[PDB]
């Protein structure tokens, strides 16, 4: 019942894309972490995951109390969204993302 | 941008 984003160690807050790249360097596919969006706008976040030995940038949109990777937004929290994709591949959004959120980089 | 395009 604790859906707090601060409570998740895969959430790193105000770190840069370069800091994310440091943490994903030489990591296995399915490695992931979330940081604040570079814009700092509408309470958005940015998911970065490892796929093909490369770092894939995925916006977490936040609008009218909900979250998701594309409209329609159907998740009530960032934690619910990320938890969902621990066990579902992201391939429906893009066939290049046939991967799960397996291995958090933890603060 | 460098972001992934995510199907709606």
């Amino acid at each position: 019942s604790n859906m707090s984003l601060q409570n998740a160690e895969w959430y790193w807050g105000d770190i840069s894309r370069e800091e994310v790249n440091e943490k994903l360097r030489d990591t296995a596919d399915g490695t992931f972490l979330v940081r604040d969006a570079s814009t700092k706008m509408h309470g958005d976040y940015t998911l970065t995951l490892r796929k093909g030995g490369n770092n894939k940038l995925i916006k977490i949109f936040h609008r009218d109390g909900k979250y998701g990777f594309s409209d329609p937004l159907t998740f009530s929290s960032v934690v619910e969204l990320i938890n969902h994709y621990r066990n579902e591949s992201l391939a429906q959004y893009n066939p290049k993302l046939d991967v799960k959120l397996l291995y958090p980089v933890s603060k | 941008s460098d972001y992934m395009n995510m199907t709606p």
